[PDB]
């Protein structure tokens, strides 16, 4: 079940959809603007109506 | 933006400070002190 799933074909003829790979490394939520300004109730709640 | 609480202006003074790693000497702009002495040829009472 799985040569019927086409896991006999060349790996090279697999193109990702954008045609480019990626490596990221990006700064990230970390939560302490969110926990500091609930404790100073400036902004409580910050998820927005949308 | 973020709001910190911080010290109020009026409960904190900056105060200068001069910070000196000896104490200048008596004759300290006198690069030859001793010249006085060394150009006295007719004697000191």
């Amino acid at each position: 079940s799985m040569l019927r799933n086409w896991s006999w074909v060349n790996v090279h003829n697999v193109h990702s959809v954008t045609g480019t790979s990626e490596n990221v490394v990006l700064a990230g939520y970390v939560g302490l603007s969110r926990t500091h300004d609930y404790i100073m109730d400036t902004r409580s709640t910050p998820a927005t109506s949308q | 933006i973020k709001t910190a609480p911080v010290v109020p202006p009026t409960e904190q003074r900056d105060m200068v400070q001069e910070e000196r790693v000896g104490t200048p000497v008596k004759n300290a702009g006198n690069a030859n002190p001793a010249a006085d002495s060394d150009n006295a040829t007719e004697g000191v009472v």
